[PDB]
């Protein structure tokens, strides 16, 4: 079970952990999220399911974006299954719900209300995008990285706790 | 067996 | 990996590839009309052993590489081998010259050697006492002596034959000569067709089993 | 009739295969059973009837005598 | 040793057999024919002495 | 030195034993190199798995000439429990039925019609023309290889091409062809039939 | 130059594309080297399909070689007309010491015209040692139909004899019967391998195919494992089955629950290989789906066990 | 089919009474191994020479008392 403050922070390290069943798209999103030379260390983490095999030395994880591939109902059954292994103090600010495949709206095995209901019943931001195309990735990557500096505390005015008060 | 698991 | 190579030569028996040495006489010079086909006369010296036998392959291949294809062949070859066991295979150490069927003959001729040696050591061990044997690497002569008929003797020869093709033809000869003490006591026709009926007997039982039953039948009558 | 012809040939192919196997078995059983006992039970009992062409042992002795020099060289 | 005593017996035996093999001219026909040198299963006193000096020393060393 | 004095064994096992085996995991790969007499060209890649009920993983034993491929699977019904025995009884078939494939590749001109063959060249049935004397009556030589182990053909039929009995010359020619085919392979025969049938005399009615 | 022959040649000459016009017209031997220059192959389709067929009108083309034209067309277009695989089986004994291509051609045509008296069987002994039989069917009541022929790729001494699954009529049990009686076998069995790529069926039935520092992937110990298990089940260079690899499931849901699964991909065994690494599939990918070439089977009929 | 059926039935029942005969043959047995060597029996068949050799062999038997025994002992050491 992941907790927000189980590890100590670094200096400029903002460790986000992507969550999605498909992993090539997660790798593409991670590549785009490090393409821009931002002012923060960006030890991006990938995964498939929140059990997250127990390996110590994992840094203080500052964001978990649940990439829910709307094209595949698996990406929700593997998110909702993985949503039960997140600490309740982790769901406040440091949780986003990416919904890739939205907008195509013809491959969607999942009605975007269902991801809306999931991201509202867990009280966390829900950021639509279409991760397959770099044009909508290289702008969602700069949205996840500015949410990153909010949850990791790099912007010295806004906490992760202040964040969800903005994205309600 | 006929690996129907 | 080398231990697994030895294991491979042990299960997939290359039969003890022991001392292998490859030399090369490069013959890609201009003598051969260099615009035309190429050749390379390789040579190997491979000392290898059987379970008991050994072999040294002083062995020189002509490896022809035409401008679009390669057609290997063999010019010279020398086996450091053995005598009678390889005397019929001495026809092959000229036949390979006028190698693969040497290690296809020997690969299967040492099967004949096992089926000879271990069968002899089975008949002379399980049932000794009167089953004497001319115990030698090449002597397939076994002594039999009955007592109730006082002068009977029989010898069976487990002979060897490798054709020109390399197939082992294990000849199972039964050289018969009953001494004149009981030569005219049985007065039956069991000894005239013995060289012929032995071919049937090895179809009665197995090759070794037929010989064992032959021993148990034609020498154990005094014991009973 | 053509379907019946295919069925009969299918039987005729099966009949041919079965007859070939049966005749192979027939020849093998004839040889083995008829000649083995008439030769083994004859000879094994004739050898029993015995116990209970002059050059063969001469050749065996010559081979054994050459084996003396062979073992000397061995 | 018993084999060495047999070898000592063989040493006496080797000389005896050699003389007999020269007198018997009938057996000389063997190994003297193209149908015998090939089909009939295809000076050794020093070799016998080697079969005594390298068979008694070697058997004892075995 | 052991990386050169022992690694050369797998190089020596290549050009010898006809049975070299690559030490691939989950099954040795016997790169069976087939050979005739002192000429050798081709190799067969019989590929297995090291798993007790013996599965042959994906072999390269002649699919186009498949009686060895049949002997890759139907000799398993005969002998596969001894890979010892199979790799002689498969190197036998590979060295025989590549021999027959080589017992063709020499011919290109001496023969007139195509060398009608089989996979493995089980029937080397070619309508050549050897005409020592001029009166042309060819032998359509059908070599019936009864067994796939003996390199030399077993049943030889150098049959006169649709013609009656000729003079004693061509009769003894057919008789000599029988005994020269059964005992000596075509590589040392049809390269010696050019040698003995000098000038390569051609045909008149055939 | 005949009925159902000249126009048949026309219908098989507009079938062949413009690029490989020389390749197929050179091999079927009616147009010698001199005849190739007369017709300008590069001009038009209707021009060539009219001048070439005229070049056979002077050559008095017959169905025996018109069918050979169709054979040579399919030899380069075997990736259509999905192929069944027949597997012969001799009993106990020595192999077929006499597969004479002349004798096999005789022992096939004779048996086929014994019942199907009006058929135009045309063989083509290919250079890969595999006779490429083509059969135009028709009962005694009708003429041999060259509209829908049944090409049979019989590998010469192989127990396996591919077959173009055209219509699966009453001749299919006679197609297998004539095939297993011409080649000296006894039992013909449809392997139930049915693929559109004969160059892959040949591989399968002969087993001839295999012979950043910032991105911390937390499930690396699982990605490595799934990549491993997808390399000991799909070793290297899988062959394109591209076939409706059916699984007619008859199993109870955990009385039975009938299903008729049909995996359909332009390249199946490669599509399955990129499944588990893509997250669609579990790492041990259900030998029912991995052992398609290992079992030499894709039209499965599984049950419960 | 009917001729091969007379065959299947006749050879079938015939090899049934012949496997009865084969069991009878094993009961007699109660109380390319040869196909390749099917022609080697002619060498066994192939007089003044016989009598002289046999007389010499009797003297050679005395020679074999020391020679064959040495060979049976030297090879025994070699075998061991």
């Amino acid at each position: 079970v992941l907790r927000p403050l189980d590890k100590l922070p670094g200096l400029n390290t903002a460790t986000i952990l992507l969550v999605g069943t498909e992993d090539a798209l997660l790798q593409q999103l991670a590549d785009s999220m490090l393409k821009e030379d931002c002012a923060s260390e960006l030890k991006v983490h990938l995964a498939k399911s929140l059990p997250l095999p127990s390996s110590v030395n994992r840094p203080r994880i500052d964001l978990i974006v649940f990439v829910v591939n709307l094209h595949s109902k698996y990406s929700l059954q593997n998110t909702e299954e993985s949503l039960r292994h997140v600490d309740a103090s982790f769901f406040l600010g440091k949780v986003c719900f990416l919904a890739t495949g939205a907008g195509r709206e013809s491959h969607c095995s999942i009605h975007r209300h269902t991801v809306v209901k999931l991201a509202h019943t867990y009280q966390s931001p829900l950021l639509y995008c279409d991760l397959e195309v770099e044009g909508f990735r290289a702008t969602m990557a700069q949205r996840l990285v500015r949410v990153l500096q909010i949850c990791a505390g790099h912007v010295p005015g806004v906490s992760a706790l202040n964040l969800l008060s903005l994205l309600r | 067996e006929f690996i129907i698991d | 990996h080398l231990e697994s190579e030895l294991s491979f030569l042990s299960t997939l028996t290359g039969i003890n590839i022991r001392n292998h040495s490859k030399q090369t006489e490069d013959l890609t010079s201009t003598e051969m009309t260099e615009k035309s086909i190429r050749k390379v006369l390789q040579r190997h010296r491979l000392s290898g052993n059987c379970h008991m036998v050994t072999f040294q392959l002083e062995f020189q291949i002509l490896e022809i590489q035409n401008k679009e294809r390669l057609s290997s062949a063999v010019t010279d070859l020398n086996i450091i081998m053995e005598p009678t066991e390889c005397s019929e295979l001495s026809e092959f150490v000229s036949r390979a010259e006028e190698l693969f069927m040497f290690f296809r003959s020997l690969h299967f001729f040492v099967e004949w050697f096992e089926y000879r040696k271990r069968t002899f050591k089975h008949l002379k061990e399980k049932y000794p006492d009167a089953v004497y044997l001319s115990e030698g690497p090449s002597s397939c002569s076994m002594g039999i002596r009955s007592a109730s008929r006082p002068g009977f003797e029989l010898v069976i020869v487990w002979r060897i034959q490798i054709d020109e093709d390399g197939k082992v033809f294990p000849k199972l000869d039964l050289l018969t000569k009953v001494p004149q003490r009981a030569l005219e006591l049985d007065k039956n026709r069991a000894i005239e067709t013995a060289p012929l009926s032995f071919r049937t007997l090895v179809g009665l039982l197995g090759i070794e089993a037929a010989l064992e039953s032959l021993i148990k039948s034609l020498c154990a009558e005094e014991n009973n | 009739k053509k379907r019946q012809r295919m069925i009969e040939v299918q039987d005729e192919l099966l009949r041919l295969e079965p007859q070939l196997k049966q005749l192979q078995t027939k020849y093998d059983e004839l040889k083995e059973r008829k000649s083995s006992l008439r030769n083994a039970a004859y000879f094994l009992s004739n050898l029993k009837q015995l116990y209970q062409y002059d050059s063969s042992s001469l050749p065996a002795l010559l081979f054994k005598a050459r084996t003396l020099l062979g073992a000397e060289s061995h | 040793d018993e084999f060495m005593m047999l070898l000592s017996k063989v040493e006496k035996l080797s000389e005896e057999i050699m003389e007999i093999m020269q007198n018997l001219s009938s057996i000389q026909a063997l190994e003297g024919s193209r149908e015998l040198e090939n089909l009939i299963g295809i000076f050794l006193k020093r070799e016998m002495q080697k079969t005594k000096e390298l068979m008694t020393k070697v058997n004892k060393q075995k | 030195e052991e990386k050169l004095e022992n690694v050369k064994a797998i190089l020596q096992a290549y050009h010898f034993t006809g049975l070299s085996g690559k030490l691939t995991s989950r099954g040795v790969c016997v790169c069976i190199s087939t050979a005739f007499e002192g000429n050798l060209l081709d190799s067969y890649f019989v590929d297995l798995v090291i798993q007790k009920p013996l599965r042959i993983h994906h072999h390269s034993v002649p699919v186009f000439i498949p009686l060895e491929e049949i002997a890759a699977k139907y000799l398993q019904t005969n002998i596969q429990h001894f890979l010892f025995s199979l790799c002689e009884y498969l190197n036998a078939y590979s060295g025989r039925k590549y021999q027959a494939d080589r017992l063709q590749s020499d011919f290109a001109a001496l023969l007139t019609g195509p060398l009608q063959r089989n996979p493995l060249c089980n029937l080397l049935s070619f309508t050549y023309k050897l005409d020592p004397g001029g009166q042309s009556f060819p032998f359509c030589a059908r070599l019936l290889y009864k067994d796939l182990t003996a390199t030399l053909p077993t049943d030889v039929t150098v049959t006169c091409q649709g013609v009656e009995v000729l003079s004693t010359s061509w009769e003894e020619q057919r008789a000599s062809h029988e005994t020269l085919f059964c005992t000596k392979p075509l590589h040392q025969v049809f390269a010696s039939f050019t040698r003995k049938g000098e000038k390569l005399d051609m045909s008149l009615v055939s | 130059m005949d009925e159902t022959v000249a126009e048949f040649i026309k219908r098989t000459i507009l079938k062949i594309p413009m690029n490989e016009l020389t390749t197929i017209l050179k091999a079927w031997d009616f147009l010698s080297e001199n005849q190739l220059q007369t017709v300008n192959f590069r001009q038009r389709k209707e021009s060539v399909v009219q001048h070439l067929i005229h070049l056979c009108e002077e050559k008095r083309a017959s169905i025996s070689d018109a069918a050979l034209l169709d054979i040579i067309y399919m030899q380069f277009h075997q990736h259509q007309k999905v192929w069944e695989v027949f597997q012969m089986s001799k009993g106990p004994g020595e192999d077929v010491d006499l597969f004479d291509m002349k004798q096999f051609k005789n022992s096939f045509k004779k048996i086929l015209q014994r019942a199907l008296k009006n058929v135009t069987v045309s063989f083509r002994e290919t250079e890969e040692n595999a006779v490429w039989i083509r059969i135009a069917w028709g009962t005694q009541y009708t003429k041999p139909n060259q509209y829908k022929p049944t090409y049979v790729v019989y590998y010469s001494q192989t127990p396996y004899a591919f077959t173009s699954s055209s219509m699966l009529r009453r001749n299919t049990p006679l197609l297998g019967q004539a095939l297993t009686i011409a080649s000296k076998h006894h039992q013909i069995v449809k392997m139930d391998l049915r693929s559109r790529y004969l160059d892959s069926l040949k591989a399968i039935v002969f087993k001839q195919y295999n012979q950043d520092s910032r991105i911390i992937h937390e499930n690396i110990v699982e990605k490595e494992r799934v990549q491993r298990i997808t390399q000991e089940t799909f070793g290297d260079y899988p062959q394109p089955q591209l076939e409706f690899a059916q699984y007619k499931l008859e199993t109870k849901f955990k009385e039975p629950l009938r299903c008729l699964i049909k995996f359909s991909s332009p390249h199946l065994l490669e599509a399955l290989k990129s499944l588990a690494p893509a997250g669609i599939a579990d790492a041990p990918l259900s030998p029912l789906l991995t052992c398609i070439p290992n079992k030499r089977m894709n039209y499965f009929k599984i049950r419960d066990k | 089919v009917e001729t091969t059926e007379l065959m299947t039935g006749n050879i079938q029942s015939l090899k049934n009474k012949i496997q009865i005969l084969a069991s009878e043959v094993e009961e007699e047995e109660e109380r390319k191994t040869l196909k390749a060597p099917t022609l080697q029996k002619e060498i066994l068949a192939l007089q003044n020479a016989l009598l002289k050799d046999l007389d010499i062999l009797h003297n050679s038997s005395q020679m074999k008392s020391m020679s064959t025994f040495i060979e049976e002992a030297y090879k025994k050491l070699d075998a061991s």
